[PDB]
């Protein structure tokens, strides 16, 4: 009955993503320092008693 | 050559020459080593100056 959209095949667009989702990621960098060191086994002192 | 003592009738003869020729082919030799990326990073921070 008419002209319509159909004919003229339309390719359409993209939207692929939103910059900043919240992510689970890593809690226990949260509750405490990183300490970082050089490569090879780390030791350090405990001290339990009181 | 060796000469040859000749009359004045006689034949003056002929020698051979000796050539002998030597060829020599390329050769390509390599030598490798395999190193892990943990002793890389050890040899980097720790100081060591293995590779070098």
């Amino acid at each position: 009955d008419f002209l319509s959209v159909g004919k003229l095949e339309l390719p359409g667009s993209m939207i692929g993503a939103v910059r900043d989702r919240a992510i689970d990621s890593g809690v226990l960098a949260k509750l405490s320092p990183e300490q970082p060191t050089i490569f090879g086994p780390v030791k350090g002192a405990v001290f339990s008693g009181v | 050559p060796r000469a040859k003592i000749v009359g004045e009738g006689e034949v003056k003869p002929s020698a051979s020459v000796d050539v002998s020729a030597f060829t020599a082919q390329p050769i390509k030799v390599v030598t490798q080593q395999r190193v892990s990326d943990e002793f890389m990073w050890a040899d980097a921070d720790y100081r060591l100056g293995v590779l070098q």
